[PDB]
């Protein structure tokens, strides 16, 4: 794979190669892939390879990253949540 | 004991393109 | 995503944002999502977003979290297993 | 060596609502 | 969930509550569940809850456990592989 | 750096029973 | 499972028994399995057992392994990405 | 905080054989 606008990756605290779960609001697909850095400010959300069978251009998706963390940090950790407009620009 | 926790969420993004035959 | 009554989260030792597997006894769906804290004692089990395609109101579900732990702790660890009535109240 | 173990289980809960278009 | 004969759990180095992947040779189902200790020497392989939709009595299955381990140990680690007869007794 | 490795395999077991409505 | 030519395993930094995700470009199948070392330089990509229901001879596949690593290492780590010709030889 | 990262990728390999009834 998923090509993500570098701005959304920074906003969401995603690295190139970080594992990402894509969930499709339109068709209910759920898959696991990794993040590829997309052209900054382009609003790109690009589905690459086998995933393109399940998640399609025009679909509304949620992109999710998880972390493994010790019990203590897990209870206090605040996730980075990015809301976006219809053009995939952060709010 | 390690838990799996939400760290990142991009909420209700629009897929802009797809390539079945991507190389990268 | 899944909104869970805070009482069930405490009973099951689940944190807000902790990864959760939902399995559907009615339709056999299996998905991975995260826990959101729901109004305490309301018995809410709310499916939010893409998951609503797979898991439907009225469905009987099992909610599961796993942990990674060293061999020694794994042999001694007691999982928190919560049985609930038809109104999602612990027994 | 770390094992992946069951830590939490809510058994046979009833889904009370569903929202495709949740925001949160 | 999966109820496993305590003999197979010992043979395979599985604990009660350890995460297990079931893969179905008959129907191609693949799911993630945890191990429950079954009556020793009974040859029980019991599918409990939502998984029963996907994996059925009479099906040939492979049960798999994974571990997270540091690079050094990963290169040297020898997995426990259990072959079984038609009655689920180790060989 | 942690890898996920095979530790356990029970090969070609026969499912003996199933219960949709198990409690445990 | 998946039998992989030892050359591709070395090129991709995969160990025998390391968990591997297979994604099928032809049919959109996605499954999790482990790597088995195949005859070196044979270009073997062999689907063994239950996975053969989902991933078929002649299919174009991507084989993926992930690692858990501390924030600092994650930002600097270079993944081993292997492009292959129609005969499964590295380029 | 540990992240899950891509470490290995074999890109667009061709499946050479399949055996439902493999033993190993
Ligand atoms: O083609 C895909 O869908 C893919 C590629 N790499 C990793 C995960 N998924
Ligand atoms: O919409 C969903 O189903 C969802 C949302 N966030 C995380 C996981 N799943
Ligand atoms: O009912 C099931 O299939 C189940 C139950 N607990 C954990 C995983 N799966
Ligand atoms: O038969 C399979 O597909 C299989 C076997 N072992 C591990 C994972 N998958």
């Amino acid at each position: 794979x998923v090509t993500i606008d570098a701005d959304l990756m920074d906003a969401a605290d995603l690295l190139e190669g970080e594992q990402v779960t894509i969930v499709d609001i339109d068709n209910g697909a759920r898959l696991v892939t990794y993040a590829i850095t997309g052209e900054r400010g382009s609003g790109v959300i690009g589905i690459n390879g086998a995933a393109a069978h399940l998640v399609h251009p025009g679909d509304l998706v949620i992109l999710i990253a998880y972390a493994t963390m010790d019990d203590a940090r897990a209870r206090t950790y605040q996730p980075r949540i990015v809301f976006v407009d219809a053009y995939n620009k952060p709010i | 004991m390690l838990r799996t926790m939400l760290k990142s969420k991009i909420h209700r993004a629009t897929v802009t393109c797809a390539d079945l035959h991507y190389v990268g």
